[PDB]
């Protein structure tokens, strides 16, 4: 769901 | 909910831009929102350095490519297949609540249908979970509560309120139901409650009618007309008498002069002279001239009038009221002047009175916590602590118990 960018 | 769009120019940090993203058509953050939103901004990353970006923004474009209706993965890919020089279009989405000085704020990660569902769980539960009901209702804004009720109606065909009316009881029930009612409904209800006795809850009627503004009163007056098929003005007349009636009916019109631009210093002096002349300077009192000045003039004007009154009168306005009138009329005047001078202090004194002694005047306590939590509760707590030396939270804690206590404590907002 959360995604580091 | 103010929306402003903006571009931001980021040079990729060591391992990335320095934030996390959530959302997508297949991963809706809130119901029916495919938007891509920043969730975390890295501690000491390039995104924090440029600032601008804020935990909550909506990403609409990456290097000119739009983020409307994408699966999570396609939005991630646009970021990972970008250069080291990244410009994005963000929409900052600040939301501001009615007053800055209310205690209950609109919850930032709001989802109407989700909330409605957990409430159904807490109702559809053996023993019912009174705690989770409180935990969401007292932390949702009144308008958020409306949307909860609407979604509840949809998912059950029964409405929220009459399911809580069966699943709650005691003082706790009163609070929850009161929070379910719009500010006009709740005031209209307490008002209908006041007069439906023939002897009439003067002290409550005085409280609402002395403290509501034009905007609030006109809203009450209309909704009152809709709920009970009477003009509120008509009920006031039918349950009061004398100059009390004149004072109450004049206030309830919600037709006070709105705060103009220029300060009318000449009229301030004239009004001060007339309050002195009509009262302590004269044998007896000209009540009607008091009623006209105190109902017709704007609040800032009257505050200034009361100070100018001290230039002429050896007593101040409250002290002049106590020495000229008695009974309900005295009561109404003291309450009206307190509301004009310091409304938050007014409420802090009523709260202390409702708890100071044996037992609890629960109707006054509940009413204030419900009706002022989104208006000026923070100013009320500040005046309470300054005067009484301990917090509002503390008195609520010492006088009330159970889930009812924790509900009042939430509407309070916290300790001081
Ligand atoms: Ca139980
Ligand atoms: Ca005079
Ligand atoms: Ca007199
Ligand atoms: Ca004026
Ligand atoms: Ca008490």
């Amino acid at each position: 769901s959360e995604t580091s960018v | 909910y103010l929306v402003t769009e903006e571009e931001i120019n980021l040079t990729r940090g060591p391992s990335g831009l320095g934030f996390n993203i959530v959302g997508g058509t297949d991963q809706q953050y809130v119901s029916n929102d495919s938007g891509i939103y920043v969730s975390r901004i890295k501690e000491n990353g390039a995104a924090a350095l440029d600032g601008r970006l804020q935990e909550g923004d909506k990403i609409l474009s990456v290097n000119g490519q739009d983020l409307k209706n994408l699966l999570h993965q396609d939005a991630v890919d646009l970021f990972r297949n970008a250069g080291y020089a990244v410009s994005l279009r963000v929409q900052h989405r600040l939301q501001v609540q009615g007053s800055a000085y209310g205690s209950v704020k609109a919850y930032t990660n709001f989802d109407a249908e989700r909330d409605a569902l957990n409430i159904e769980t807490a109702i559809k539960t053996k023993g019912v979970d009174e705690v989770t009901i409180v935990n969401i209702l007292t932390n949702r804004s009144n308008e958020q509560r409306q949307d909860i009720a609407f979604a509840y109606q949809r998912r059950t065909k029964k409405e929220l309120a009459s399911a809580l009316k069966s699943a709650l009881s005691g003082h706790l029930e009163t609070v929850i139901l009161g929070l379910l009612k719009t500010p006009a409904q709740y005031d209209a209800s307490e008002l209908k409650a006041s007069m439906k006795g023939l002897g009439t809850d003067e002290d409550s009627l005085i409280e609402i009618i002395c403290s509501r503004t034009n905007q609030e009163l006109q809203e009450i007056n209309r909704v009152y007309k809709e709920m009970y098929k009477t003009d509120l003005e008509k009920d006031i007349i039918s349950d009061t008498s004398g100059d009390f009636r004149k004072l109450m009916v004049a206030l309830a019109k919600g037709r006070r002069a709105e705060d103009g631009s220029v300060i009318d210093y000449e009229l301030i002096d004239q009004d001060a002279r007339d309050l002195y002349d009509a009262g302590v300077k004269r044998k007896g009192t000209d009540v009607p001239k008091w009623i006209s000045i105190m109902t017709e003039r704007s609040v800032p004007h009257l505050q200034k009038v009361f100070d100018r009154y001290k230039s002429y009168s050896p007593y101040d306005m409250l002290e002049s009221i106590r020495k000229e009138v008695k009974g309900d009329l005295e009561n109404a005047f003291l309450n009206l002047v307190q509301c004009i001078q310091n409304k938050p202090l007014y409420f802090a004194d009523r709260l202390y009175d409702s708890m100071k002694g044996k037992g609890t005047r629960d109707k006054v306590l509940i009413r204030i916590m419900v009706s002022r939590s989104e208006v000026d509760m923070l100013k009320i707590r500040s005046e309470f602590k300054r005067k009484y030396g301990k917090s509002l939270y503390y008195y609520i804690q010492q006088d009330t118990k159970g889930d009812y206590q924790k509900a009042l404590l939430y509407l309070c907002g916290g300790d001081d």
